[PDB]
């Protein structure tokens, strides 16, 4: 790839209570055209571990191949289920991948982010993995996760890597970052969590114009990776101002 | 042999490739491995006899049944290392057939590539021949069971069920007698005991615990690979183990 053509604008993820909240708007542009509106940009890795990516759609689907295949034989490898590869481990990996690449001067165009769980002691769920079936889609409650078995990990084009309690892409570093540092915090609950995701991600709809409102929600908890029902964020716009008719206003001078 | 045994590259004068033979003979001298197509599934169960000596291998820690896309089952009897070379390759050939079509490799694909896979070590006077057999197989709703045994010569056939290694004869003998098709999974698992405790005549009711891998791909797993738990492995060879000493 020599620059993007087809991308994907920004991506949320926060640590909460019961593990991972990762957002991203179902949208795929090419250039100033929405031409895909309901594009997958989070993908499951493994149970216990997502991938989110912004910017190049092409360079996103090689490395989710690359790791659905790491997931394969890790998988085929398994003797037990602390075997499997914790988030921590695919970070490191696309880490890696992307500093070989920039080393010579062919990066895949993306920032990405890696999300899971980064334990085995919360649930058996690596016990009996299957790869072609859901059973989700039983009646039991979410495990409380500590913050520090939960994994958010950061890789943008140069290799610069890093983990924190939330992580953006792309305009979320500036709109959703911004509120995340001054409002989030530690046990936020499913109900705080999605609130406050769907806050940043009205002010992106609003002021990025890649964005759009059709918001896909992954979660990951003791009961796996879950994807949520894609929904139509209401956006509103907070003030009349905007709404004043301009024959109203003076009509001399620049009244615009 | 008269001269004619000691390359895989030399046709005998009866035309015959006497260390493909040689192999043959060591894979019937080695372990156990058997396939069978259920109603709902297919089972396989690998039987370690000839550890029966190793009193301190860590317990049921030698398995000889992996899998290749967590639905297909491929187990071997003969040499451990050349086996393993074989299911590196067939993982190597499903992640390479997953990377250029983003399908999982069909089963009879797959079993065509590893076949020629091995058949390429019978070809040249430099390289050794494999010392194994694979089962391959697979099993879902639509297609039932799909089992397939490639021999060391590369020649890859169809059953409805299998037995390879030693005292495979016997076990044929036994596995013949029922009609699996119309029989669960669960229900086989005791009919499989009790042909390993009259076979296989270094196996009895004291080792058969730690000694054998008992692997599935079943409607109960999802049509996908999983070893059977002990919690019902007990109870069926428990009920073998007693039905035998009956008589």
């Amino acid at each position: 790839t020599l620059g993007p053509v087809v991308t994907g604008t920004s991506v949320i993820a926060i640590k909460y209570k019961h593990g991972i909240m990762i957002a991203a708007d179902r949208k795929a542009s090419y250039g100033s055209y929405a031409k895909f509106q309901n594009v997958e940009r989070i993908f499951k890795i493994n149970n216990k571990t997502v991938m989110g990516f912004s910017g190049e759609l092409a360079d996103a689907q090689y490395l989710h191949e690359l790791l659905t295949r790491k997931n394969i034989n890790n998988l085929s490898e398994k003797k037990r289920k602390e075997d499997m590869y914790t988030p921590q481990h695919y970070h490191s990996y696309v880490s890696r991948v992307f500093y070989v690449r920039k080393n010579r001067i062919d990066p895949l165009f993306n920032n990405i982010i890696i999300a899971g769980i980064n334990s085995q002691k919360y649930d058996n769920n690596d016990d009996n993995v299957l790869l072609y079936t859901n059973k989700n889609n039983n009646n039991e409650e979410y495990k409380e996760i500590h913050k520090d078995d939960l994994y958010i990990g950061f890789v943008d084009m140069h290799g610069t890597n890093f983990c924190d309690d939330y992580i953006t892409t792309g305009y979320a570093r500036y709109f959703a970052l911004t509120l995340l540092r001054d409002h989030y915090k530690d046990n936020m609950t499913e109900e705080e969590a999605r609130i406050l995701i769907n806050e940043c991600l009205r002010i992106l709809y609003f002021r990025d114009a890649t964005s759009s409102n059709f918001i896909q929600i992954v979660k990951v908890t003791s009961k796996g990776v879950e994807y949520e029902e894609p929904y139509i964020l209401p956006c509103v716009l907070n003030s009349a101002d905007y709404v004043y008719p301009s024959t109203l206003l003076p009509p001399a001078g620049c009244m615009w | 042999s008269a001269g004619y045994d000691l390359s895989v590259s030399t046709f005998s004068p009866d035309g015959r490739l006497y260390q493909v033979e040689y192999i043959y003979k060591s894979i019937n001298n080695n372990n156990t491995a058997l396939c069978l197509e259920c109603k709902d599934g297919i089972i396989c169960c690998c039987i370690n006899s000839n550890m029966d000596k190793n009193k301190m291998i860590k317990k049921n820690s030698y398995n000889r049944i992996y899998h290749v896309n967590n639905n297909i089952i491929i187990t071997y009897s003969g040499f451990d290392g050349d086996a393993r070379n074989i299911i590196d390759r067939a993982r190597s050939e499903a992640n390479t057939y997953y990377y250029n079509f983003h399908t999982n490799i069909p089963l009879h694909i797959l079993v065509n590539r590893i076949s020629l896979y091995i058949h390429a070590y019978t070809l040249y006077w430099h390289m050794r021949p494999f010392a194994a057999s694979i089962i391959i197989s697979s099993f879902n709703e639509k297609d039932k069971g799909d089992i397939y045994c490639i021999e060391p010569n590369g020649a890859c056939y169809k059953y409805s069920g299998i037995v390879i290694g030693k005292n495979k004869e016997m076990f044929k003998t036994e596995i013949e007698k029922k009609d699996y098709k119309d029989i669960n999974v669960r229900d086989a698992i005791e009919d499989i005991y009790k042909f390993i405790l009259t076979s296989d005549d270094h196996m009895n009711k004291n080792n058969l615990q730690n000694l054998v891998n008992f692997s599935w791909i079943c409607k109960e797993s999802s049509y996908e690979f999983q070893n059977i738990h002990e919690e019902i492995l007990t109870p069926a060879l428990n009920k073998a183990v007693e039905y035998i000493e009956k008589l």
